[PDB]
RNA sequence: GUGUAAAGUUCCUUCGACGAGUCGAGUUGUUUGGGAAUGCAGCUCUAAGUGGGUGGUAAAUUCCAUCUAAAGCUAAAUAUUG
RNA sequence: UGACCUCAAAUCAGGUAGGACUACCCGCUGAACUUAAGCAUAUCAAUAAGCGGAGGAAAAGAAACCAACAGGGAUUGCCUCAGUAGCGGCGAGUGAAGCGGCAAAAGCUCAAAUUUGAAAUCUGGCGUCUUUGGCGUCCGAGUUGUAAUUUGAAGAAGGUAUCU
């Protein structure tokens, strides 16, 4: 069925006949909303760039990707959002070069 | 509305625009009193997130509280007692500059109860709160049936108890593994560990 | 401090734990006193059942699987299947869990069997009905009217049909196979880019 | 407002659904939220903002 | 009851039993665990070897609900078939129509090999078994069925 | 203290076993006799009365 | 009872706003059974939108599971040298 | 000649706070004697003393939970888990949690939405009445947002078979 029903082993445990699960609204945290879009862009246009922001675009715009994020992570302090971070200002870049 | 411009908006701190503005009501508030009566929320949003309401019996004050740590208050720093009690620098308070906030205002309007708190602005020596009160005795919040609970003597000076956001933050007070210790109170969860429970038929 | 033969003991009484002795002297007065609170409100609301109807729910954890007891409410799902409302339900004698699930059919179908059951014993009163009506009712117990019953474990006769693999055989490969896995993957996946990128 | 209300009312004793005695109101838009989504949705042909809020 | 105590056949005698030179002191030799190392180790080395030091890893947040599997040996297998049945099973008990015994839902995790069973086929469910467990159920003509 | 040991537990079976004991001894009529009572005039024990 | 009212129930479509000097990170102190750091607090840094937290060994890569913080109320079972 | 904002004054109209009690309760602050046969980490103890705040209970509470199961399902307490995992000059010592059985069970509210064909909301004065309040009226509050509507379990806006 969907466990291999036996107690050891990949995908142990007893076979049970699976019911579909209506997804709770709860999990629809995460997604974005045409107002919280549309919002966030004009809020961008009145306030501008952090000076932490633009000193990473500067190192982005001089090659510096290996740069970026080891500032990225020590301004926002993981990894995983540096990541996040240094991609959100390349797009920017990517938007001032028409 | 203009609510979710305006909260998308203070989450922009370090923008020209919120930084300027920062600068010049950090030096407005400093010119005040330490405590003092606000006219109106200086951030609307935030205060409506915080159960306040436009009406007759809600009040603002705004606050400013000195920032660091807590240093021993013994004379010439001398603890008098075994070498891991004799710290007297970077020590640290167990509450939060919002409760100190909090509670502060809470004794100069000792006829009001304190809804709750949030930050405002900030510099080396000060952080700056404005605290939300309601008037318990005032009938546009008695005839509430939003906010009669909060007329009840149980929430007498709550934010002297830790029962605003604050305080419950500062006493642990959440759920799952990580808040063992002080889930259902600190001392309460201790007492219940550290008390012999006898039986008429002893096992 | 330490002499003879004997186990060595932990006796955690070093703090000032006389201060924290709780003697239960009170054990049959509150045995007591629980009784007459459970009869008040029994009286109160005669002959409406004092216990709300409970799901049946495995119980969590390897240990306690083969286990199944009573849950804390119907599911979303299982009050639809039966065509009641959560708000409805919570009124007529009915508890509902708005966070527990369904993955799986047998839980559900035991559950939904169950509130069909309790659907059919029920009789709501209204306005048009009499205290005669009303009195030829008893107040039952719920949870001793719709128990928790526990499957009954296999037994009685069945054809042996023996396997050319032996269990121990089929369980030890089983942990080998998820021992390795890993490993297995990842040679697999550096043996197929090295034979597939130097014969492109 | 109550002079409106007055007419309204005595409209409905006539039986009529009071939406036909008074005109559509073409008034002043006011209200920072009300504004704000009257913009957004394309709706205002012009706002004044005051200089000093 | 204190009137059997020998507090009561202490009374008139000076000492109460403690002695003249010893002098029944507060704690002589320290309190509790004291000195396991320095005075007391004559003790601990002669009774309690092993006391002092680490062995093994730690286990960060054990969950001993994960190990549960309590055993059951083939010499007590037949107790888990019902009792008012068992005579009739042993006895018409063939391939086609073996009792099943389902150890699992009597509270096992694991099937050992330790005694005999009868030359009789049975069908027994569960979790784990080990290698001469299942040999000695075949051999009477059985199986073993895995369950989880 | 009041944490002294008051109540005592016994086993039920042993418990059990005493009353049938005491029952059985409440038959023996040398027994009630040494236990005091005055049961001289009953022609025997157990003394048995109709349901009224 | 002013019940052409209020509420629920089935299905389809388009949507679905969800709390910031906060989360999180570093460091310092204290505390915890929490051990490359359990909570709390100070200071410095400081977010995001299928994002965020948690998953008891620090890290990067890939998944999975489970909830939905930074706003709020609520009887009973529990405590009780006044 | 008048608005607005901010800030004042009045023996202005009407209110509210303080202090007491100590057994339990919510926090802050905080030892040392003592144990370690010495002693400094540790222990006593996140205790005593000190400070702030309540109630008949308080607190906690309807998951940013537990889990890793075939999954449970707000909070609290008891029995157990368990003197266990772990922490500890890994010494003296110390030390929870999940599951399981039970007592008791009860669920919900805002913010973020344009009422926009009508601030529909509310304190107060005055009058009156059948007065823990209703009605009428007039100032005031309030658009820098008071009502109705929704709270993620959802829900909204359109259409929808009609029923309860």
């Amino acid at each position: 069925m969907a466990k291999s029903g036996i107690a050891a082993g990949v995908n142990k445990g007893r076979k049970t006949t699976a019911k579909e699960v209506a997804p709770k609204i709860s999990y629809r945290k995460g997604a974005s909303s045409q107002r919280t879009v549309f919002v966030r862009s004009i809020v961008k246009e009145v306030a501008g760039l952090a000076p932490y922001e633009r000193r990473l675009i500067e190192l982005i715009r001089n090659a510096g990707e290996k740069r970026a994020k080891k500032l990225a992570k020590k301004r926002l302090g993981t990894h995983k959002r540096a990541l996040r971070k240094v991609e959100e200002m390349t797009q920017v870049i990517a938007e001032s070069r028409r | 509305g203009a609510y979710k411009y305006l909260e998308e908006l203070q989450r922009k701190k370090q923008s020209d625009v919120m930084r300027f503005l920062y600068r010049v009501r950090c030096w407005e508030y400093r010119q005040k009193n330490v405590i003092h009566r606000a006219s109106r929320p200086s951030r609307p949003d935030k205060a409506r997130r915080l159960g306040y309401k436009a009406k007759q019996g809600f009040v603002i004050y705004r606050i400013r509280v000195r920032r660091g740590g807590r240093k021993r208050p013994v004379p010439k720093g001398a603890t008098y007692g075994k070498p891991t009690n004799q710290g007297v620098n970077q020590l640290k308070y167990q509450k939060s500059l919002r409760s100190t906030a909090e509670e502060r205002v809470g004794r100069r309007a000792s006829n009001l109860r304190v809804l709750n708190s949030y930050w405002v602005n900030q510099d080396s020596t000060y952080k700056y709160f404005e605290v939300i009160l309601v008037d318990p005795s005032h009938k546009a919040i008695r005839r509430d049936a939003r906010y009669n609970w909060i007329v009840n003597p149980v929430h007498k000076h709550r934010e002297a108890r830790g029962l605003t956001s604050a305080g419950k933050k500062s006493r642990g007070i959440n759920k799952g593994h990580l808040f063992n210790k002080t889930k259902a109170g600190r001392r309460h969860t201790w007492k219940k560990h550290n008390t012999l429970s006898l039986w008429r038929y002893r096992s | 401090a330490i002499s003879k033969n004997l186990p060595l003991l932990n006796n955690h009484f070093r703090k000032h734990w006389q201060e924290r002795v709780r003697v239960h002297f009170d054990q049959a007065g509150k045995k007591a006193s629980r009784r007459q609170s459970r009869l008040r409100k029994a009286a109160k609301i005669a002959p409406r059942p004092i216990d709300a109807l409970r799901p049946v729910v495995r119980a969590p954890t390897v240990k306690y699987n083969r286990k199944v007891r009573a849950g804390r409410g119907f599911t979303l799902a299982e009050l639809k299947a039966v065509g009641i409302a959560p708000k409805y339900a919570r009124t007529i004698g009915i508890s509902v869990d708005h966070r527990r699930q369904n993955k799986s059919q047998e839980t559900f179908d035991a559950n939904v069997a169950r509130l069909q059951e309790y659907k059919s014993k029920l009789v709501i009163f209204d306005k048009k009905t009499k205290a005669s009506e009303v009195a030829s009712f008893e107040q039952v117990d719920v949870s001793a009217t719709f128990p928790v019953e526990q499957p009954a474990p296999e037994s009685g006769l069945r054809a042996v049909e023996v396997p050319e693999q032996t269990a121990y055989r089929t369980l030890r490969l089983a942990r080998n196979e998820k021992k390795y896995k890993g490993i297995r993957e990842k040679r697999a996946k550096e043996k197929a880019e090295a034979e597939a990128e130097k014969a492109k | 407002k109550k002079e409106r209300l007055t007419k309204e009312a005595a409209a409905i004793a006539e039986g009529k659904t009071a939406k036909d005695v008074s005109p559509k109101p073409v008034v002043v838009k006011y209200g920072l939220n009300h504004v704000v989504s009257l913009i957004e949705n394309k709706k205002a042909k012009l706002v004044l903002i005051a200089n000093d809020v | 009851p204190t009137r059997l105590t020998k507090t009561r056949k202490h009374r008139g005698n000076v000492s109460a039993g403690k002695g003249r030179i010893g002098k029944h002191r507060k704690h002589p030799g320290g309190r509790g665990k004291a000195g396991g190392q320095h005075h007391h180790r004559t003790n601990l080395d002669k009774y309690h070897p092993g006391y002092f030091g680490k062995v093994g890893m730690r286990y960060f947040h054990k969950q001993q609900n994960h190990f549960w599997r309590p055993e059951i040996n083939l010499d007590k297998l037949w107790t888990l078939v019902d009792s008012e049945k068992k005579d009739e099973y042993l006895s018409k008990s063939s391939a086609s129509a073996a009792p099943v015994i389902d150890t699992l839902a009597h509270g096992y995790g694991k099937v050992l090999g330790k005694g005999r069973l009868p030359e009789v086929p049975v069908i027994v469910k569960a979790r784990f078994v080990s290698k001469l467990a299942e040999e000695k159920i075949r051999a009477v003509g059985g199986v073993v069925e895995l369950v989880a | 203290k009041t944490w002294r040991r008051w109540n005592v537990k016994v086993n039920h079976n042993e418990k059990r076993y005493a009353t049938a004991s005491a029952i059985a001894a409440s038959a023996v009529t040398s027994l009630v006799l040494a236990r005091g009572h005055r049961v001289e005039q009953v022609k025997e024990l157990p003394l048995v009365v109709s349901n009224e």
